[PDB]
C-alpha cells in the first residue's frame, strides 16, 4: 500500500489527516477494478446512484 | 553610530543607524557610492556635514518610507523661500534624500517629491501620518499626466538614482 | 626596426584589424552595418571627463621580461574567465617613459630589457609619448586614483551607436541594439578581437600630428568602434535573442548605460570586480587622447 | 518545494528543542576560567570541503539529462489556413487562454517581461510590433470587437499567436476578403517551447542539440526517470559515511527549469526582484558548473560532425545481379 | 453569477477532457444500435508531443487551484490549524504520483 | 555510404600511374597552425 504517505508520517500533527484518508481507502479487489472500467461503456436500465 | 529617537522616555528600538566611511579625496566618494549598490536598503543626501560621507541604514523596509517622507516634507519648504528670494540660513541646499539600493515604494515616492507639486499651505501640517497622505498624492498626480508629464514621472520612477 | 612616415603603423598591412564572420573574413566597417537600433526613453547625457593624474607608478625592479601587451588585451577583451588582476607586473611601461633608456618594446607585444638579436621593434622615439600617457595605467586599483565606473560609459554609447545628429548636441536617447547573428556570436568576436595587436594602434594616437591625425581619425574611427562594442556587451543587462521565422537576432539590452554584472554569464564575455576598475581607467585615459 | 519547511520529519531530537538544559550550565558544570586550548583550523576546514564535494557529484547526472531535454514541448495550437489554399501552413495560428495559463505564463515570470498586450479590436498594425519589442516573445491576448484587415494581415509572418478565451467559433472576429476562413480549412498540430523563448542559459537552444532531440521514442516521466538512473552505476571518503546517513533514498522533485525564488509571507512566488535578492539566484545554468558548461560547447561539435554519423536509412531492393564490386 | 464567480470557477473543475467520436466500425458492419446516431465519449485522448502529456498537466492545475481553498480556510482552532499545514504533504505528494 | 574515407588502395599500379579510384590524404589532415592568446586553434594564412 502507498496512498497518502510521501512517508515520514504516522506523526503527531498528521494523526488527524492520517485517519481521514484511512477511512476512505478502497481495497485493491481485482474484480472491483474491472467493474469500474466496464460500467463506463455498458448500457444501463436501472437509474443507479 | 546608532541614532536615538527624539524623546527621552520613548525607550524603544531605533528605526535606522548612520555610518561614517573613511573618504578623503573626490575619486574616493565615487568608489563607496558605486560599491554601495547591491546592498539591502541605504540612503545618502546631496551634501554632507563634516566633510566625510555618511550613509543611512534602515532596519525593516516599512520603517524607510516614514523617514524618507519626513525629509521630503521639510524640503518643499526650503524651496518656498528660495523661490521668493530670501537669505536662508539652513545648509544642504537640497534636503530631499537620495535612495541608493532601495525597495519599490520609495521609487514612486522619490519622483513625486523631486518635481515639487505642492503649493504653499501653512495649516499646521500633520506631522504624524504625513507619510501615507503624501503617498496618496503621488498616485493621483499620475492620473493626470498629459503624455509629456507622464513621460518624465515614469522615467524618474524607473531611474531613481540621480537627484 | 620599423619606422613611421607619419602614415603610422596602422597605414600598414603588417598588422590589420579584421573580424571573421559570414563564412569569409571582413573588415570592421562591413560588420557595423548590421547593428540596427531603436529607443526606450531614458536620456543618456554626455558628462565631462576629468583629467588624469600625472604621477607615474614605479616599475618595481624586475628581472626577465613581461609581455606588457598581453595583459592590456587579456583584461579588456579577455574572454576566458580572468581572475583578480588588480595586482601584477602592469606598469613596466613607465620604464620606457624616460629619455635615454635602453629597454625596448618589440613587435608581437613584449618589453625587452636590452634589445636582443633578431627582434623587430617599434621606433624608440615614438614609444616614449605612448608611455608618458599609458604607463599611468599602472595605478588602476590604488585607492584615491581609480576612475569612476559609471559616467564614462555614457561617453561610450554615444560613440558606437550615436548618429551624429545627436552627438553634436551632446544628448541622446538610450538605445537597444540588435544585429543578426549565427552560433556563438558574442563569444566568437571576443576570441577574435583579442589577437589584434592593440599596441599597433595606440602608439599612433600619441604621435601623429594634426596633418596625419585628422586623416588618421577618419580611417580608424571604426577599428575603435569595434573594440568598443565587445567591451560594451560585457556590461549590458540582457542578451536575449529574438526569433523571426528562420532568422535570429541578438538584441542587446541597454548599450551605453552601465550596470554592474554581465548579461552573458554563459552567452557572452564577462567582467569581474577587479576588471571594472580597470576598464574605467583605460576608457578614461584613452578618450582624452582620442577626443 | 520550500527550503525552510516544517514537514513531518525529525533529525533525531535536533528538531525537538528543550529548555531545562539551563540547570547543568549554572550549578553542575565547570569552566577553564575560575592555560587555554585553541583548536586547529585544518581539521574542521577538511570536513567542509568533503561534505561540499559529495554534494556536487551527487546531483551531477540528474541535472544533465534535464538540460538536453527541457528544450521545449507541447502547447497544441491550430493554424487557420487563410487564402486560396496555396498553403498547408499560412501563419494565422492561435491557442486557448487555457493552454496559455500553464505553459507560457510561468516562463514569462522567470524572465522579467512587462506584459504582453491585448489586440482588442481597432488596434494599430504596429501595436503588436510595439509590444513584441519589449516582450522578447511573439504573443498577444484575446480578441473582442472584430479586428481590421490591416492588423489581421500583419500577424502572419510575424507569427505572434493570439490566445483566444473561447474556441466555439473564430471566423466571427476577423474582417476578410473571404478565402479559407470558415471554422474549417485549418490544420492543427503542436508547437514548441524550444521555439518561443531561447534565452541565454534558460532554455537549451542549438541545432546540434535540436537535431539530437528529434530522434528519441517520445519519452514519458518513467522513461526519463530510468534514464537518470542507468547513468548512475555507469560511472575512506568521510563523505561516503554521510552520503549514506543522508536521505538519498528518495529525490523525487521535478526540476525542468528549476529556479530559486522567494514566496511572499504566504504563498505567491515573487518575480525576481533586484535589491532584496542576491546575485546567483538570477539564472540556473541548468545547475551545471561554469567551466563544465564551456566544455559542453566544444563537445557539441564532435557529436554532429559529418564523419561520426554512420547510421544510414533506407535500402532499395533491386535485381541488377551483375557485379562490379563497389564499396559504393 | 455576479458575486458567486468564485463558486462557478471552483466548480468548472469537473469538465471532461476527451473528444466525442462517431463510432463507424459498428455502423459499417450493421450492428443494432438504439441511438439514431451512433456516438460515444473517449474519454481522454492520448499522447501528442514528445514529453508533454496534457492530461497530467490538467490535473496539476486542479491541485494548484484546489490548494488555495485549503490554504485560506481560516480555522478557529489550534491543532486544526496544524492539520491545515500537514495537508499539503498529501495534496502535493498525490499530484506527483499522478504524473 | 562510406563517409569515413581519408584514402584508399595504398599500392602502385602495374604500368599506369594512378590506380583508378584512389584517394589522396586531405590537405587539412596535415596542417599545424599556431594557437592564439585567447582563442586556441587556427589554420595558416593561405595568402
Amino acid at each position: 500500500k502507498r496512498y497518502f504517505p510521501e512517508n515520514l508520517e504516522q506523526n503527531q500533527s498528521a494523526a488527524r489527516l492520517v485517519s481521514a484518508v484511512k477511512a476512505r481507502a478502497s481495497e485493491a479487489d481485482i474484480s472491483s477494478i474491472h467493474l469500474a472500467i466496464a460500467r463506463e461503456v455498458s448500457p444501463m436500465f436501472n437509474v443507479h446512484e | 553610530i546608532p541614532i536615538t529617537n527624539s524623546n527621552i522616555f520613548d525607550d524603544s528600538s531605533t528605526p535606522y543607524n548612520v555610518r561614517i566611511w573613511h573618504a578623503p579625496t573626490m575619486t574616493e566618494v565615487n568608489h563607496i557610492l558605486a560599491l554601495m549598490r547591491k546592498s539591502t536598503l541605504v540612503s545618502t543626501h546631496s551634501s554632507w556635514h563634516w566633510n566625510v560621507l555618511h550613509t543611512f541604514h534602515y532596519r525593516s523596509e516599512s520603517d524607510m518610507i516614514d523617514h524618507f517622507a519626513a525629509k521630503i516634507l521639510e524640503d518643499w519648504r526650503q524651496k518656498e523661500k528660495l523661490d521668493k528670494g530670501a537669505l536662508v540660513e539652513a545648509d544642504r541646499v537640497i534636503q530631499r534624500l537620495i535612495p541608493l539600493s532601495s525597495s519599490t515604494y520609495v521609487q514612486r515616492l522619490a519622483a513625486i517629491g523631486a518635481l515639487y507639486p505642492n503649493e504653499f499651505t501653512e495649516n499646521v501640517l500633520d506631522l504624524s501620518r504625513l507619510s501615507t497622505a503624501l503617498l496618496q498624492l503621488s498616485d493621483t498626480y499620475y492620473q493626470h499626466a498629459n503624455d509629456q508629464l507622464r513621460r518624465l514621472y515614469r522615467r524618474m520612477y524607473n531611474d531613481s538614482r540621480t537627484l | 626596426m620599423l619606422q613611421q612616415p607619419t602614415g603610422g603603423y596602422t597605414t600598414l598591412e603588417q598588422f590589420a584589424f579584421t573580424i571573421r564572420n559570414d563564412g569569409t573574413n571582413a573588415t570592421p566597417t562591413q560588420f557595423l552595418q548590421l547593428l540596427s537600433y531603436e529607443a526606450t526613453e531614458n536620456e543618456l547625457v554626455k558628462k565631462t571627463i576629468p583629467t588624469p593624474e600625472t604621477h607615474l607608478p614605479s616599475a618595481r625592479n624586475v628581472p626577465g621580461n613581461v609581455y606588457i601587451e598581453d595583459a592590456i588585451t587579456q583584461a579588456l577583451f579577455g574572454i576566458s574567465a580572468q581572475n583578480v588582476n588588480a595586482h601584477g607586473y602592469f606598469s613596466r611601461l613607465s620604464a620606457l617613459a624616460l629619455p635615454n633608456t635602453s629597454a625596448r618594446l618589440g613587435l608581437d607585444g613584449v618589453i625587452y630589457n636590452s634589445e636582443t638579436i633578431n627582434i623587430p621593434f617599434y621606433d624608440p622615439a615614438a614609444v616614449a609619448n605612448f608611455a608618458a600617457t599609458y604607463a599611468k595605467l599602472g595605478n588602476a586599483s590604488t585607492p584615491r586614483y581609480r576612475a569612476d565606473m559609471i559616467d564614462i560609459y555614457a561617453h561610450v554609447g554615444l560613440e558606437l551607436a550615436g548618429t551624429d545628429a545627436e552627438r553634436a548636441a551632446g544628448v541622446m536617447p538610450v538605445k537597444r541594439a540588435k544585429f543578426d547573428s549565427w552560433e556563438g556570436s558574442l563569444i566568437s568576436l571576443s576570441r577574435d578581437v583579442v589577437n589584434w595587436k592593440i599596441l599597433a594602434f595606440l602608439i599612433d594616437l600619441c604621435s601623429l600630428e594634426g596633418e596625419a591625425l585628422r586623416a588618421f581619425k577618419t580611417r580608424n574611427r571604426d577599428v575603435f568602434r569595434m573594440m568598443l562594442f565587445i567591451m560594451s556587451t560585457a556590461v549590458a543587462a540582457n542578451v536575449v535573442n529574438r526569433k523571426v521565422t528562420k532568422r535570429v537576432d541578438r538584441v542587446l539590452e541597454y548599450i551605453g548605460v552601465n550596470s554592474m554584472r554581465t548579461a552573458g554569464r554563459t552567452a557572452t564575455i564577462t567582467y569581474d570586480l577587479s576588471r571594472h576598475e580597470f576598464a574605467a581607467k583605460f576608457l578614461q585615459l584613452t578618450f582624452t587622447r582620442w577626443n | 518545494k520550500p527550503i525552510i519547511e516544517r514537514q513531518g520529519e525529525t533529525v533525531d531530537g535536533l528538531t525537538i528543542i528543550d529548555t531545562s538544559i539551563v540547570w547543568p550550565i549554572l550549578c553542575q558544570c565547570t569552566y577553564p576560567l575560575v592555560e587555554i586550548v585553541y583548536p586547529d583550523p585544518s581539521t574542521t576546514l577538511s570536513q567542509s570541503l568533503s561534505v561540499a564535494q559529495v554534494l556536487s557529484k551527487l546531483t551531477l547526472p540528474d541535472a544533465f539529462i534535464n538540460m538536453i531535454l527541457s528544450g521545449g514541448d507541447s502547447v497544441v495550437m491550430r493554424t487557420y489556413q487563410t487564402e486560396a489554399d496555396d498553403d498547408l501552413d499560412e501563419g494565422i495560428r492561435m491557442t486557448t487562454y487555457d493552454q496559455y495559463l500553464s505553459h507560457i505564463r510561468e516562463r514569462l515570470h522567470i524572465t522579467n517581461v512587462p506584459d504582453p498586450i491585448y489586440i482588442t479590436g481597432a488596434s494599430t498594425p504596429d501595436q503588436i510590433a510595439a509590444s513584441v519589442q519589449a516582450t522578447h516573445v511573439a504573443v498577444v491576448l484575446y480578441q473582442s470587437g472584430v479586428i481590421n484587415g490591416s492588423a489581421s494581415t500583419y500577424l502572419r509572418e510575424n507569427e505572434v499567436l493570439v490566445v483566444m478565451p473561447d474556441y466555439y467559433d473564430v471566423v466571427s472576429r476577423f474582417a476578410n476578403a473571404n478565402l479559407q476562413m470558415n471554422n474549417n480549412r485549418y490544420h492543427e498540430s503542436v508547437l514548441e517551447i524550444a521555439d518561443i523563448f531561447d534565452q541565454a542559459d534558460f532554455i537549451q537552444t542549438s541545432d546540434a542539440v535540436r537535431q539530437l532531440r528529434a530522434l528519441m521514442p517520445t519519452l514519458s516521466t518513467s522513461q526519463i526517470r530510468h534514464a537518470i538512473e542507468r547513468i548512475a552505476q555507469i560511472t575512506t571518503d568521510y563523505g561516503k559515511l554521510t552520503l549514506r546517513f543522508l536521505g538519498t533514498l528518495t529525490r523525487s522533485l521535478k526540476m525542468q527549469n528549476a529556479q530559486i525564488r522567494r514566496i511572499r509571507p504566504d504563498g505567491t512566488v515573487l518575480r525576481y526582484d533586484d535589491q532584496i535578492d542576491i546575485e546567483a539566484f538570477r539564472w540556473s545554468r541548468y545547475f551545471l558548473d561554469e567551466l563544465r558548461l564551456r566544455r559542453l560547447s566544444v563537445g557539441l561539435r564532435l557529436i554532429t560532425n559529418p564523419r561520426i554519423a554512420r547510421r544510414f536509412d533506407g535500402v532499395r531492393i533491386m535485381y541488377l545481379t551483375d557485379d562490379d564490386p563497389d564499396p559504393d | 453569477l455576479a458575486g458567486a464567480n468564485t463558486i462557478i470557477a471552483i466548480m468548472r473543475l469537473f469538465t471532461p477532457q476527451g473528444f466525442l467520436r462517431t463510432d463507424d466500425l459498428a455502423i459499417a458492419a450493421n450492428f443494432p444500435r438504439a441511438s439514431r446516431n451512433p456516438q460515444t465519449y473517449i474519454p481522454y485522448t492520448n499522447q501528442r508531443g514528445t514529453v508533454t502529456n496534457e492530461f497530467a498537466s490538467r490535473f496539476r492545475t486542479i491541485v494548484a487551484t484546489l490548494a488555495n481553498v485549503v490554504n485560506e480556510r481560516a480555522v478557529q482552532d489550534d491543532m486544526q490549524k496544524a492539520t491545515r499545514s500537514c495537508t499539503k504533504q498529501w495534496l502535493r505528494h498525490l499530484e506527483t504520483q499522478f504524473d | 555510404i562510406s563517409v569515413a574515407r581519408s584514402m584508399r588502395a595504398i599500392v602502385n599500379h602495374n604500368e599506369v600511374d594512378r590506380p583508378r579510384g584512389a584517394v589522396a590524404p586531405s590537405s587539412y589532415e596535415m596542417d599545424t597552425g599556431t594557437l592564439s592568446r585567447n582563442g586556441d586553434l587556427l589554420y595558416s594564412p593561405v595568402a
